[PDB]
């Protein structure tokens, strides 16, 4: 062949050799999808705010020099081949402050609650990059959840990225509105240092659920101190995609003007999704289980904002709680473990424990918090030492209490106290408890006071108890309160309470 | 006396057939096992030279 | 003058058309084609470049040329709406599929609009009294909700519906809609005679329910745009009427499918296990024009049909997280006797609080969950350790929860043929008090089998009565 | 010369298309640095793409990239810099000192990859490396100049573990140290410089003795692939021309050859060796053959392997299981009884724990202690489905030994004081043998199993036995 053929593609389709000044407009040569190709826009900057005629804004991920690609942030059907596109000159930014709370806001920043515009003390970067190394401090203020089990044996701290991974309709997104409405009792309060102020995020979420989920914390009055970054799946991928980073915007807001906030990563896998989609719309060259490649950058980039900062930085600090949805209980997938080893923490809620009744069912064979009892309360700490060796204890044992064999004597007395135990840190929905009531019930367990009362009547006992401790032995819960610690005279205040109580029943 | 011992030896060769039993189930399970995540590893070369 | 246009590429469902004009047609446009045999209507998905665009075919490509005209209407897709469209059934492009003439609709809205705003989201937790025992203990459903059916091939999915129908939509009042989303045609047929029979479907005088089918014989676009045809046809039920709206969306997986189906002619990149890249968004959109608003309210009734029964897949997984109750057809189930086969644990509602279905309720749904999931720990003890090498505990726990799972089974009126006795209704009271006694143990010495194709305890009684007269 | 300059032509996330002019084409592995507005950002090319075209992965945030900027070529791969000054100091992978105390005056500087040493010059180590943990000084010791693995999953320990290893060895060893932060969280991050400048291994003021090439795991995937050979780079450094004994400390392999796979991701790289990365081979014999025990200086390289639910089935755990020769795994089960260091006494092997090497006595014991504790857990079942009395007396003296030893194991860390508060206790092997011996020969069987846990050398065991008599009456 003396002319072969080696041409394959290119992005010129229209042979023009004339026009100039299109570095900062374009024409749309294909768009479809939600997303856009557009010749032009030489001086763009990357996922840089860009303007159409028709007013749907767009991000500049693709760069490719035939066309920079736009994804829309919404439909696509305003938007035509060789329409004229404009460059808004600045990055995408959201509204941040302390009027947030109190409102329901776009991914955008947009107020969608209803109730009027949105009061912001400022604006910040939508994509803002993490703390450095040096401006951090170690987790040591406590993050008190309200549940026994996960303020117990995987506590959370202040600044603490502690992963909630669990199957569908397993409470992950039920363990996260616990811990904000265990947050009201000082939030209500006059202290901004003990005050965690809440931002949640519903990436993949349905609208229909975040409704009910603003109600409910209406209901509390929790809903004041919470912010809802809303990114329902009926939103565009690119909304969903940018809700998390805009909300970690509004957290580090708190975070560096020296308050404390508390940011719930839900649905982490829907994110992953709607970049999966934007990504594979693009062209990108997929990866493992057909996601895109830089999707543990992403997560990373989103999760490492929020920290503990130092005290030169204001000492504020931004709680990471991320949820993630496994399918099928498969934590080996791609998310999955990006997202395990990512975090600091992984709270490991699976059915099968729900299915049992443990509800929230945490795990804590799985479950890992490597902050541990350093931010902890200190009474908290030394409840929940002897309860996770009890536990430890019992589901090295677990097997013989299915087997319900012929026991040793010790062996049957640890299989008891672990699923009194098991039986004990059960909670029900929206109904926090906070240290001064949860430690007395985690010190009874771990004294053995709970061996004689029956499996089926724990839940009695601990309503009888609190209201025993709010009625009698107020004092007591005071002090637990205010001191944190738990002395050798309170202590043994303690135990003579439960020592009564359980002779009262 | 006699019928506690003959009932434990049974007991004791009940527990090893149900012990036999474990061990082959486990042996073809795991073979499944070693089988499925095998095919996940086929199914990601599948996917990554059709999609890359 | 009307957009002309010009067909360039006919590959299998998609076809491309040029257009010698700047005026390119929008997105999700409808775009007429007269066929020799009639008028084949596309839908524009992409807009490709070089003043052509991509489009989904309403029809079968019969005889599509390239260069042969094209009509572009202006807007999207647009189907009869109103009181007309009860007792008719609808085409995905709105034809009348019937051959009771045309409809003679005041509006004709398009099938592709924005969900309401999370402002007009009028959540709540009604109970819904349907008349099967597992639904009404386990996964209350939910009035003016979502609701689920997700179930694999031959686990009477399509049964449950038609089940869940006749007790409904008789006794429901006001209008409803049902939409078959890539199902049998035959299977639609049936339907169609059942709701005639049964009075919900009146040809000459008014009819509860108007039909869309966009049966699984049709083209793919067919079957992806009915669910939305239907959609419309809830909305507008649901606001201009301010009617609860008992929408039946049948095999709603089928328009993820025909999604995917699209996907891999458009160009997209196949997502996780073929999928299409866009599932998440679309289904999503598509799932939140469903909701409760102010202005009324939709009870979609969906059946997700679960690939290979493989709940991990894509779109039955994310199905889950974007409905409200859940009834899965498991069948492990479905093969073990209890042919209504819903799975007494991943089927999840809501409505499971203290505070909506009682306390009494509560507790009676968590022990029996409790006992069926010792059952479900226990099996392989059972199986190969021995059901008599255990604790008296664990037996008589093994025992209630296979009580238990015997009285799931409920004959259906419209399985009447299929599982030969006839389909009792029990309510939600009379299943809390049957269940609740039943967990205390007064029906141990009762064999199993009493349960088996029951309805109340009184039911359970005179069949244990009945099998002690005839075995004596 | 001219600078050798070019115009970015694309940006796809973390990857970066350059254009470059006439004989202008660099290399591969080379440095594409382009001035941008937040601080300095720097390419590094994977292939080339024709028509003057490289394909490059950012090695620092990708914000602000606009096709058509100048991007300047260093000539080479991005020098880091390499000497005594770096010691105290995180270093990233981009040269730029992320602690803002000046820049690092180094003596030298060396682009990150290297010639991996030849054939030749490859031998094995035998030689014990005193680490100050019992368990690890008797039943797996470590080898100066091989590689050693950290096994463990989440929450059970490792980088703690190996931060009290850089404490030790530079506490009992003059020899520099390195510490590679390959996918390393921030959080953990300044835990790990407030214990390095609170244990006096790092001086501010004065001499330091470990430098970290922190990854910062929020920076593109680049950057993460690429610390732990930056960090490998400074190993040798300190090795050939210092002429000394340095440590080289792995964050997380497994979390390198994620971001391998990762970088693979984003560029074609389609991926044919084990599935989820073609190159994984070649990079990651690249980057473990160039820790060799040479004749200027050894490399002892101690990688800390992730394994998420065990799970062994994929190769990347095997990969690394192959480079290893002593296993420190750190199960999180033990860690759960008490024994927070959670290092398996019998799943922790090492190649060199032979009579031969680490000597008669020394190998007598550790096999005799583990022994005792595999009869240990052999017994354990039917002592919880039976009981204690019924056991055989020969037996109740091994499992109550195996306890004592168990509890023994255990020992405080110079690092956890701020978790713990017990003082740390610094041991040297051949007190941890003569102590395990002489607890093992029975003379210390009335001391109760509390003593021994949580404490260092015998003299601690009976101190801790005098405390808890007192605490008890
Ligand atoms: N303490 C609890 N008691 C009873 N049910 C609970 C508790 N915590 C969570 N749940 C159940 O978990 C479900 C919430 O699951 P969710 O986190 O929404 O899963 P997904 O996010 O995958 O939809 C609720 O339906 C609720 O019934
Ligand atoms: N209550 C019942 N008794 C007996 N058979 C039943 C019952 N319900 C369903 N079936 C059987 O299950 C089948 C329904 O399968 P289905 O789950 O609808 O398949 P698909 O979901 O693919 O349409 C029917 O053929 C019917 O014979
Ligand atoms: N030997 C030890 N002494 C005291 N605390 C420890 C010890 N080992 C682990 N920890 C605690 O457990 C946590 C584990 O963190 P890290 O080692 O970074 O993660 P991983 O355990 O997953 O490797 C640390 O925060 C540390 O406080
Ligand atoms: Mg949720
Ligand atoms: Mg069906
Ligand atoms: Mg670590």
């Amino acid at each position: 062949q003396p002319t072969e053929v080696s041409s394959i593609l290119e992005e010129r389709i229209k042979g023009v050799s004339d026009e100039a000044n299109l570095n900062e407009t374009g024409r749309v040569l294909a768009v479809g999808d939600g997303i856009a190709r557009v010749f032009g826009l030489n001086n763009i900057q990357a996922e840089e705010l860009v303007e159409f005629s028709s007013g749907v804004k767009g991000m500049a991920l693709n760069l490719e020099p035939g066309q920079v690609g736009i994804v829309l942030f919404g439909s696509d059907r305003l938007v035509k081949e060789g329409e004229l596109v404009k460059r808004t000159g600045n990055i995408v930014d959201v509204p941040v402050g302390p009027g947030l709370l109190g409102r329901v806001v776009d991914a955008l920043g947009n107020p969608i609650d209803g109730k009027g515009p949105i009061d912001a003390a400022g604006r910040s970067r939508a994509q803002v990059k993490a703390p450095g190394i040096l401006p951090r401090r170690s987790v040591h203020e406590p993050v008190q959840t309200g549940l026994k089990a996960v303020d117990a044996l995987v506590p959370i701290g202040r600044g603490q990225r502690e992963l909630i991974i669990g199957d569908r309709q397993t409470g992950k997104t039920a363990v996260a509105l616990d811990t904000i409405l265990n947050q009201k009792r000082w939030n209500n309060g006059s202290d901004e240092s003990k005050k965690l102020y809440c931002v949640y995020v519903a990436v993949g979420q349905k609208r229909s659920t975040v409704a009910q989920l603003v109600q409910t914390l209406e209901q509390h009055d929790a809903m004041k101190y919470s912010i809802i970054v809303a990114a329902t799946a009926s939103e565009a991928a690119p909304l969903q995609y940018l809700a998390p980073f805009t909300a970690a915007s509004i957290g580090e807001w708190f975070r560096d003007n020296g308050k404390h906030a508390l940011i719930v990563y839900d649905d982490l896998s829907k994110q992953a999704v709607a970049y999966r989609q934007l990504s594979l719309l693009l062209r990108r060259p997929p990866g493992r289980e057909a996601y895109p490649g830089d999707v543990f950058y992403l997560h990373s980039r989103l999760l490492e904002r929020a920290a503990k900062l130092s005290e030169k930085e204001g000492s504020g600090s931004l709680t990471a709680l991320p949820v993630i949805e496994t399918q099928g209980g498969d934590v080996s997938a791609y998310i999955p473990t990006n997202v395990i080893s990512i975090t600091d923490g992984q709270i490991f809620l699976e059915a099968e424990l729900f299915y049992k009744g443990i509800r929230p069912a945490i795990n804590v064979g799985l479950s890992v918090s490597r902050v541990g009892s350093a931010a902890q309360v200190k009474a908290l700490k030394q409840v929940a030492g002897s309860l996770k060796l009890f536990l430890a204890q019992y589901r090295e044992v677990a097997a013989f209490a299915q087997f319900g064999s012929d026991l040793d004597a010790s062996t049957k007395q640890t299989l008891v106290r672990g699923e009194r135990l098991t039986q004990l840190l059960k909670q029900n929905q929206y109904s926090p408890l906070a240290t001064e009531e949860q430690v007395p019930l985690i010190y009874a367990g771990v004294n053995g006071h709970l061996d004689g009362i029956e499996l089926s009547r724990i839940g009695e006992f601990e309503s009888s108890f609190l209201s025993y401790l709010k009625s009698n032995h107020n004092e007591l819960l005071t002090e637990i309160r205010e001191k944190g610690e738990l002395s050798k005279e309170l202590l043994a205040s303690l135990k003579s309470a439960t020592e009564s109580f359980v002779a009262t029943f | 006396a006699q019928g506690y011992a003959a009932e434990i030896s049974a007991r004791r060769n009940a527990m090893d057939n149900a012990s036999k039993n474990a061990g082959d189930m486990i042996n073809r399970y795991s073979i499944l096992y070693n089988r499925t995540r095998q095919a996940v590893i086929t199914n990601e070369l599948v996917d990554i030279i059709t999609g890359a | 003058t009307p957009i002309t246009g010009k067909v360039t590429a006919v590959i299998g469902a998609i076809v491309d058309v040029h257009f010698e004009q700047s005026e390119l047609p929008a997105i999700l446009n409808a775009l007429e084609i007269k066929t020799p045999q009639g008028k084949l209507v596309l839908e524009v998905a992409q807009h490709l470049g070089e003043n052509t665009v991509r489009t989904i075919a309403m029809d079968g490509t019969e005889g599509l040329v390239r260069g042969e005209k094209v009509l572009d209407t202006g807007g999207p897709i647009s189907v009869p709406v109103g009181r007309e469209t009860l007792g008719r059934i609808i085409n995905v492009i709105g034809e009348p599929i019937d051959e009771r003439g045309p409809i003679k609709s005041k509006l004709r809205k398009p099938i592709h609009a924005d969900p309401p705003s999370f402002a007009e989201q009028s959540t709540s937790a009604e109970i819904l009294e349907t008349g099967i025992k597992v639904v009404d203990l386990l996964a209350p459903y939910a009035r003016g909700g979502k609701i689920g059916l997700f179930g694999g091939a031959g686990v009477g999915k399509t049964v449950f519906i038609q089940e869940l129908i006749n007790n409904i939509a008789k006794a429901h009042g006001g209008f409803s809609v049902f939409t078959g989303v890539g199902e049998r045609t035959r299977e639609g047929n049936d339907l169609y005679r059942e709701m005639k029979e049964t009075g919900v479907i009146n040809l000459e005088g008014e009819s509860k329910v108007a039909l869309v089918f966009g049966q699984m014989n049709e083209p793919p676009g067919a079957r992806a745009r009915v669910a939305l045809t239907g959609l419309t046809i809830a909305e507008y039920f649901r606001d201009e009427e301010g009617q609860d709206v008992l929408l039946f969306i049948d095999n709603i997986f089928r328009f993820t499918q025909a999604g995917s189906e699209v996907s891999a002619l458009l160009g997209r990149i196949p997502s996780a296990v073929g999928y299409q890249p866009t599932l998440a968004t679309d289904m999503g959109l598509l799932q939140e024009r469903i909701t409760t608003t102010k202005k009324g309210s939709v009870t979609s009734v969906q059946a997700v049909y679960v690939p290979a029964d493989d709940l991990t897949d894509p779109a039955p997984a994310t199905t889950f997280a974007h409905l409200d109750a859940t009834t899965v057809l498991s069948r492990g189930i479905s093969e073990l006797g209890i042919y209504p086969a819903v799975d007494p644990l991943d089927s999840k509602s809501r409505l499971l609080d203290a505070a909506v279905v009682g306390q009494e309720h509560y507790d009676v749904a968590s022990k029996v969950q409790e006992t069926l999931q010792t059952y479900k720990s226990l099996q392989d003890i059972i199986a190969i350790l021995g059901m008599d090498e255990l604790s008296e505990q664990d037996k008589l726990t093994v025992e209630r929860a296979r009580k238990i799972q015997r009285f799931l089974s409920q004959p259906f009126a419209v399985a009447e043929v299929f599982t030969g006795i006839p389909g009792k209704l029990v309510r939600l009271k009379d299943t809390v008090a049957s269940f609740k006694a039943v967990l205390e143990g007064k029906y141990d010495n009762i064999p199993e089998h009493a349960f088996y194709m029951v309805g109340g305890i009184e039911d359970v009684v005179a069949k244990a009565e009945k099998l002690a007269a005839e075995a004596n």
